[PDB]
């Protein structure tokens, strides 16, 4: 049987479809991870400060405390791999696919996190 | 009270001579001698009857045949081979199994050895100082880019940082808890470890309660750190490993370093 | 709503680092648990699928969700049937299970993706196999065609015709179908149902089942006073299996820890059957339902229940130790993209032997022109027939040499 299948290619064939960087202002005096330009990234990135912190700890065994603005984080970590760090968040939890755009904003929605993008608005998953 | 550990394992790191199933890397020619000789030899000098040798799941008679044939030692080995190992963990799997048959203070040596140093003088030092653990370092080729980090301090001779440069951050990375007690540090860059180790009996109890140990290198000796808060309960002297500084040639085995050996050798 | 269970078994096979458990999951919904203690043992595919059909014609009828919202429907679908899949892997390697699988199938299913060579060995044993062991329906499928140009395919396809002349099997339906895009899957549903005839099930000559992967179905630090028995999850080759029933384990586990391998096959009995969502009394044979036997939660683990067989009290599958292997040599080595001649037996070699359901290591003991026995150190068996594929040590990693034949 070869009759009903080009038909179906056809279907098949036609259903088919940054500079957003902030500059980390960090002096390596270490010890402590200390971060306080992070309210300048939370901002311009459209993004609450916690998220942020929340990925770190994911990705290092760090222990700390939220400081209204600056940053108290266990551990001498440094500006190139902390920075190699954010640079990854930037490219798996900021993008998006349908459409990329510039902002994207992020709302609370019901306990993991579902980020909107200000342009159309659709909801894309936040955890990896 | 006094025990020695032999640990023997099969090549994988290596580019060529160990494929075959016949031929072990416990038994290998270098020129015209076993490699094993010299680690026997060393036993010999030190004077110890009870020695327990550890072996993979793979060659079980061949490193016995291989003990028995040729060689002096003229003592009583005693081999094993438990059947939990799977390569992907070294010797650390061996230990955490290994435990009532432990009676003091143990003496632990791989099989890829070269040695050329004083051997009693390690073993009485650690006898004397009264510490968990002790490490050797030996210097890089003189005669004609990053390898891995060392600290040193000296006044007693102790070890601080001993990290490896594998999955490396780019900037430096160490701890002002651990740098403001022990004012002064030397950084060593040229220093590498030989895979000599001693190791005394409060260290059985802590295996069983909680596994933490990797490659024998990573977290065997690392979890020393009494800083900060401390929250772990000792068993009952802080815990602090020791390292020792020597001059002549006695090197390790693992990357691109067995041509080289053999050059040592011939002159 | 009340819902039937499985009676027709569809089969998804094909080659190695293509895709087909993801296939599986796409086509019926839940993620399979196959690729410490829990979901891992052997490579196999498990997952309940839906035949709801509305009809108030072309494609599009089928959906994952018993509650339909996506077309334009508001009402509910109509009972048809119900589908438990099997997924077998498409390795050199690991072709016991595959043969397993077909004994068990009423639906094949092929697969092959436009990216490799068009002349195919594995494929092509596959297709012997299925001829062998009385089977007609087979269904062909096209795996990756989104980064295909145009005309490419259509080269594929002529080349696959080509291919497909002198062989038994001839009625077989081709549907181009995806894996990611969670799209044409109703198509590939609506095919089952029409080109395939209704199969006179049927319950005797003598039931069989293969355990493929081992379940210890618990919360983390169950009481004393509740305590349920070890789940294992197999798929049942031929005859209905009932509440009431002594089954045996049949390889033997090694007890001793010198070392004898001589000894008696574990007897269970089985207290409560897991399919689809709600419990069910009987068992209609043709998927992985999980059958939960009298068996300490320690035995089901992870590398000791590596495809053992469950029988009733007497019958044939049986305990092996070395193993009957009747092996037909190639010419040369294939795998390759340089090529050695096969060369013969040596004595005392460990090499990895695959019979049945099992992927296990094994010891050589005599050298024969035809004939091999060998001594297994971790569970092996066999059901009623069911061919050998062997795999031996030449550089690092496993290597095929050829298909076997086994003797009891």
């Amino acid at each position: 049987v070869g009759l009903p299948y080009s038909e179906l290619l056809s279907r098949f064939f036609n259903i088919l479809r940054k500079f957003r960087i902030p500059p980390p202002v960090c002096l390596r005096d270490g010890k402590k991870t200390i971060f306080s330009n992070i309210q300048d990234i939370a901002e311009k990135l459209h993004r609450s400060p916690e998220h942020l912190i929340q990925y770190l700890f994911a990705e290092l065994g760090t222990s700390g405390s939220v400081d209204g603005k600056r940053l108290v984080i266990k551990g001498k970590f440094q500006s190139k791999q902390m920075e190699n760090v954010l640079r990854r968040y930037i490219l798996e939890y900021v993008t998006c696919k349908t459409c990329k755009s510039i902002n994207t904003e992020l709302k609370r929605e019901n306990r993991l996190f579902f980020m909107v993008c200000k342009s159309c608005g659709s909801t894309r998953s936040v955890s990896s | 009270s006094i025990q020695a550990f032999v640990f023997c394992g099969k090549g994988s790191n290596l580019a060529p001579m160990q494929h075959s199933t016949r031929l072990p890397k416990a038994l290998l020619p270098i020129g015209n001698r076993p490699m094993i000789e010299y680690v026997l030899d060393w036993c010999d000098q030190a004077d110890f009857k009870e020695i327990s040798v550890v072996a993979p799941v793979d060659e079980i008679e061949l490193i016995e045949s291989g003990l028995t044939s040729f060689l002096n030692s003229n003592h009583s080995h005693h081999l094993q081979d438990p059947k939990k190992i799977n390569f992907i963990s070294t010797g650390e799997s061996l230990q955490k199994e290994l435990l009532p048959r432990i009676n003091g203070d143990f003496v632990i040596l791989p099989c890829d050895f070269v040695t050329d140093i004083p051997p009693q003088v390690l073993v009485d030092q650690f006898r004397n100082r009264d510490d968990n653990n002790l490490a050797m370092t030996i210097y890089y080729k003189n005669s004609l880019k990053q390898q891995q980090f060392f600290t040193v301090y000296s006044e007693i001779l102790l070890d601080v940082y001993s990290q490896r440069d594998v999955t490396k951050t780019k900037y430096l990375q160490i701890r002002s808890h651990l740098l403001w007690n022990y004012p002064n540090l030397t950084v060593s860059t040229k220093l590498l470890n030989s895979f000599i180790y001693f190791c005394s009996f409060e260290l059985c109890q802590l295996l069983k309660l909680g596994p933490q140990s990797m490659s024998r290198q990573a977290s065997f000796k690392d979890p020393f750190t009494g800083n900060q808060q401390q929250q772990n309960p000792p068993t009952t002297i802080f815990i602090l490993p020791n390292e020792t500084l020597f001059i002549r040639a006695n090197n390790l085995n693992a990357y691109m370093d067995a041509n080289r050996f053999v050059l040592k050798i011939k002159s | 709503i009340i819902n039937r269970q499985a009676t027709i078994n569809i089969g998804t096979i094909g080659h190695v680092a293509h895709g087909k458990s993801t296939v599986v999951r796409a086509i019926s919904g839940v993620q399979t648990v196959r690729f410490l203690e829990r979901n891992i043992t052997i490579k196999l595919g498990y997952a309940n699928a839906k035949i709801y059909k509305c009809q108030e014609s072309f494609k599009s009828d089928k959906e994952i969700s018993p509650k339909c919202q996506r077309p334009g429907c508001p009402g509910r679908y109509k009972l048809v049937r119900h589908v438990s899949f099997v997924d077998c892997p498409g390795h050199d390697i690991l072709m016991s299970t595959m043969l397993s699988g077909a004994a068990v199938m009423d639906a094949a299913l092929l697969l092959i993706a436009g990216n490799e060579s068009c002349p195919q060995p594995q494929t092509s044993e596959h297709l012997a196999a299925i001829e062998i062991m009385k089977l007609k329906h087979v269904i062909i499928l096209q795996n990756k065609v989104d980064l295909m140009r145009e005309e490419s395919a259509l080269e594929h396809q002529k080349s696959i015709l080509k291919f497909i002349r002198g062989t038994i099997a001839d009625g077989a339906p081709i549907v181009p179908i995806s894996a990611q895009l969670k799209y044409n899957i109703d198509a590939v549903n609506e095919f089952i149902v029409k080109t395939i005839p209704v199969p006179p099930r049927d319950f005797m000559i003598s039931p069989r089942l293969i355990v493929i992967r081992s379940f210890d179905v618990n919360k983390p630090g169950a009481e004393i006073e509740d305590l349920k028995g070890g789940v294992a999850g197999g798929s049942i080759l031929n005859g209905v299996f009932k509440l009431g029933d002594e089954i045996e384990i049949r390889p033997g586990i090694v007890t001793k820890d010198k070392g004898k391998i001589q000894c008696k096959p574990i007897f269970s009995n089985i207290v409560s059957l897991f399919a689809e969502q709600n419990d069910l009394k009987f068992a209609v044979p043709g998927g992985l339902i999980g059958v939960g036997t009298k068996v300490d939660p320690t035995l089901c683990r992870a590398d000791r229940l590596v495809g053992q067989v469950v029988g009733a009290k007497g019958h044939l599958p049986n305990i092996y130790t070395d193993i009957e292997i009747n092996y037909f040599l190639l010419r040369r080595l294939l795998g390759v993209k340089k090529q050695a001649k096969v060369r013969k037996l040596e004595p005392n070699e460990v090499l990895m032997v695959n019979i049945g359901s099992t992927a296990t290591g094994a010891r050589v003991v005599a050298v024969k022109a035809d004939m091999a026995r060998l001594q297994l150190t971790s569970p092996a068996c066999t059901e009623i027939n069911e061919k050998i594929a062997l795999s031996r040590r030449i550089e690092k990693h496993w290597r095929l040499i050829g298909w076997a034949t086994i003797k009891k």
